[PDB]
């Protein structure tokens, strides 16, 4: 406690009163001179802690403070997620027990816990300054508390797996009965004790207490930011340049996730704090990017987004970013499209590769860097994680920044052509979370392209009979894709006879232009629910004002359902039985065609400006506000 | 009812319940749910109004609607405590007055839309 | 949030820790310690801050007004600001006789402070003697000081910084005490104009008003090479028709705003400006049909991405 050393590398004397030597050090460090005054054992110790100070970034004192670089480097291929390169080195023969050191926690980092914990034992035998001993107890511990973990969530939890053999776990079991943790350092050579104070942390259960106390500053409403980000970045290399596995740990990920998200919120409150007072601040980079994708849940994110407006964030490093993104993209192709499936690797991993394409979002992908990613997440990506449903919104945010070239479209083609293929079993159905199938892929091209024509689906098309059922009704929501032979070829399989198959096929997109023929069978409905009176009703109503329908027949049925005539006639419509709950059932298009309408407008502006008022509701607020309804 | 969650972006009821349900074909199921997806941003055809599209699961399959689904709930059941709550269903049911009141769960695709 | 919406319960407990916390600020500040001071009026300012949503009886409100106003230290609360802090325990409990005597005897000590020419008041805020004043003439339309009339009875030329602080003050001054002030006293100052048209001595801009207003903009011209807002409004709500005060754009952004809405550059518009506009002004605004579309943007802009609830009443009141 003589010196505080900041995080900027500026000492400040704090606390010894006798012969300042970090002062002195620091001038005998600027100039020359003084050095050749030292003896020759004194000087190479110098060049050793001249060394030290500029590797650790402490350069000088606070009173010499000038133009302070502080950029984050972390040198290790397991922050990179160089996971080919750590199997290669793992693959080498070490010459060092410090190689030994660096193995084992590549192999903790690519799920090879038994082996890592195997080589940690190994470590800790050859090993007794009894610095790396020390680190290995602490992380053969860390990795023996991750085997356990991972056995009991295994236990818990899509099909039965069995990564590590019942005679190794219970074999870890018995070399690690009533081992304490807490009696590692004090059992340690007190030469160690001595030399070795500032490791004692890692021997605490918990080592992050201090950091997230500190967070709090970052909700204050009155640099600090670069203090919590520099404090955040001295956590992650001592953690990861050391190789300790407790960076893995759900204390550090959770830290993580805090302290990057204050951050985030905190820049944002001091945006919108600005243009308050000045009427019109965090940039990431490449490092900001890995520790979102690393720690960070896709809830996570998702609290992110919500709260924040990260588009308003600007991207640095986006070749590094991409770089770690095509990386990753390859590692997917590996662990899938080969067996090289690790279940315990599978499980970090996964969280990861999730994270880091839902971010991908945000940056600007190179063509042939795009390709890799939408390949490998729309290909080789698990059902498990990412199903249907939910991989086509990690797909389309990719368009956010970079908008659908034909190389990536033929991608999509692709999958939905195999997409198509799988479809030839009557039991294969696609499986989606999202409520959303392969017809959204399909709605994406037709979106950037407005012209493309899938062959390999004409052909699949072309092909089919009346037997295969499953194959039919799919590419029925695929229509605007298929050439018109295909699409002549298609529409003989269903009929429009009744109206029920209408609305099935207005539902599949089997036809989007009204024949006059459906309007009678659209008119044929309605008389009979007229006769019957003493869903679709409002359905009807809404294509009558959508311009869908211009048979102008429709208001002999006026009186039935309130928001059919609602829609049939605004202008002659009661706005006392109108319901503002409506509103939140239509989407875009309709409620923008409500505002330009001239009638209906203000009647609904004004329950809009009631519920507001009496609800705060900020669904009846976003949609008074966007569309002015 | 400790479970009810209320969402008001879409005027549903979010609980942990089945539905045992008659059409008007005199069709049966049992065990069946639904599920809700706010998807504001969807590329939307000529012909879509609604903004939330949602998928009835039965036996843990999802069914495809080829027919009218007009129906009425005769047995709904609490999955984590069986108490029987149709007479819950039906009084949400009438109040929300909007279509499938009470959905199994909603997913908000708006969040993770690039258009957000 | 809404607080004034939120309820309280426990209302005697909160009072009695808060005509407390007030017991202690006359005891400190009438034996003070400085190291207890600097702790305990971070908590003093944050309750009689806080106590605006409070119900207070008349005798608690009387201890807690008394401290606040005679025994805070001005270093910390200057008056403008304990002009709000005594102005936001209006909000519940509406101003009773006991409790509008003890804003008078501030007064008449602050007039006794300005009895030295070197005294003046500091305000961040921009809130002095005056505003107090109106909050006294808000609550009880026909209210006569008697102790300042007195003043202003056996004012003298001399003492000018009386004559100055007793005018603003014009309403509370008894008929006797204005007709003797206004003899000593004539509206000739830029300030001056602005303090008429406050307590009410003028009500429509004479022609020699305007060329006070003039005056003071070609000085502002030639220095060029914080009155200005408030000429702008006055301009913009047709108070005003000298119409030659378009030869005076430029120096602030809240005058162009008003002065020629149209020629307006609104990425310099501030939204905050919305706030201290009053209703009759802010609803002229909306009228305007100028700017109206412009405002529809900002306006819609600050509830997306501000907290500040403001701004949605503001857009759902008048639609500015």
């Amino acid at each position: 406690y003589d010196y505080h050393f900041e995080v900027n590398g500026t000492v400040v004397r704090h606390k010894n009163k006798g012969f300042g030597y970090m002062e002195r050090f620091f001038e005998l460090k600027e100039s020359c001179d003084e050095r050749s005054k030292l003896s020759k054992k004194q000087y190479e110790r110098f060049n050793a802690l001249f060394n030290f100070f500029e590797k650790n970034g402490v350069i000088c004192m606070a009173k010499d403070a000038g133009t302070l670089n502080t950029s984050i480097e972390i040198n290790s291929l397991a922050y990179h997620g160089k996971y080919d390169v750590m199997k290669k080195f793992i693959e080498e023969q070490s010459v060092s027990i410090e190689d030994d050191y660096k193995k084992a926690f590549f192999l903790a980092c690519l799920g090879r816990w038994e082996e890592s914990y195997d080589l940690y034992s190994n470590i800790i035998l050859n090993s007794i300054n009894g610095c790396v001993y020390y680190l290995s107890q602490i992380n053969r511990y860390r990795i023996y508390q991750s085997i356990t973990q991972a056995v009991t969530q295994f236990n818990g939890l899509g099909r039965h797996y069995k990564p590590f053999t019942d005679e190794f776990l219970a074999r870890i079991e018995r070399e690690m009965t009533n081992f304490n943790i807490d009696d590692l350092f004090n059992g340690m050579p007190f030469e160690f004790q001595k030399k070795y104070k500032i490791l004692e942390f890692l021997s605490d259960n918990q080592f992050l207490y201090d950091d997230t106390v500190k967070l709090f500053e970052l909700t204050n409403k009155v640099s600090s930011d670069i203090v919590v980000l520099l404090r955040l970045y001295d956590n992650l290399r001592f953690l990861y340049e050391n190789c300790l596995w407790s960076v893995s740990f759900h204390e550090f990920h959770q830290y993580i996730r805090n302290s990057m998200s204050l951050l985030i919120e905190k820049a944002e409150y001091e945006r919108t704090r600005d243009i308050d007072e000045l009427g019109f601040g965090f940039f990431m980079e490449y490092y900001d990017f890995v520790n979102i994708s690393r720690h960070f849940k896709i809830d996570d994110i998702k609290n992110l987004e919500r709260s924040c407006s990260i588009d308003k964030i600007r991207f640095g490093e986006q070749e590094k970013i991409e770089e770690y993104l095509v990386g990753i993209a390859e590692e997917i192709t590996k662990q899938f499209s080969a067996n090289g499936m690790n279940v315990v690797f599978y499980t970090q991993f996964i969280s990861e590769a999730k994270a880091a394409l839902y971010f991908a979002k945000y940056v600007k992908l190179s063509e042939e860097g795009l390709g890799k990613i939408v390949k490998a997440l729309l290909f080789y990506f698990p059902e498990r994680d990412l199903d249907i449903g939910k991989r086509y919104v990690w797909l389309e945010r990719l368009t956010k920044c970079n908008e659908l070239p034909k190389s990536i479209i033929s991608i999509i083609d692709d999958f939905l052509v195999l997409q198509a293929e799988k479809h030839i079993d009557q039991n294969y159905s696609e499986v989606s979370s999202n409520g959303l199938y392969s017809r959204d892929y399909g709605a994406l091209i037709k979106h950037f392209e407005k012209n493309f024509i899938s062959k390999r689906l004409s052909e699949i098309t072309l092909c089919l009979t009346q037997d295969k059922q499953k194959q039919i009704d799919f590419l029925f929501k695929l229509l605007p894709l298929l050439s018109t032979n295909a699409k002549s070829h298609l529409l003989s399989f269903k009929s429009v006879e009744n109206i029920n198959d209408l609305m099935n096929g207005i539902r599949i997109g089997l036809i989007d232009e009204f024949t006059p023929e459906h309007e009678e069978l659209i008119i044929e409905y309605l008389e009979t629910r007229k006769v019957n009176y003493i869903d679709y009703m409002s359905t009807f109503g809404i294509w009558y004002f959508l311009e869908e329908i211009n048979n102008s027949k429709m208001e002999e049925f006026i009186g039935m359902d309130d928001q059919y005539d609602f829609f049939v006639d605004p202008e002659n419509f009661d706005y006392k039985k109108f319901i503002p709950s409506w509103l939140k059932n239509y989407n875009d298009k309709l409620l923008g065609k409500i505002a330009g309408n001239k009638h209906m407008k203000h009647h609904v502006i004004e329950v809009l400006k009631e519920r507001v008022k009496n609800s705060n509701d900020k669904r009846y607020l976003e949609i008074l506000m966007n569309y002015f309804i | 009812t400790h479970d009810l969650v209320y969402h008001s972006k879409i005027n549903t009821f979010v609980w942990d319940v089945e539905f045992d349900i008659v059409l008007s074909d005199s069709k049966e199921l049992n065990k069946c749910y639904f599920v809700k997806c706010f998807n504001p941003y969807r590329i939307n055809g000529k012909c879509d109004f609604a903004v939330s599209s949602i998928d009835i699961f039965s036996e843990g399959k999802r069914l495809l609607i080829e027919n009218e689904f007009n129906f009425k709930i005769t047995k709904a059941v609490h999955v984590a405590t069986s108490k029987d709550v149709t007479e819950i269903v039906l009084h949400l049911s009438e109040r929300i007055s909007s279509p499938f009141p009470i959905v199994k769960e909603v997913v908000y695709l708006d969040w993770s839309h690039p258009q957000f």
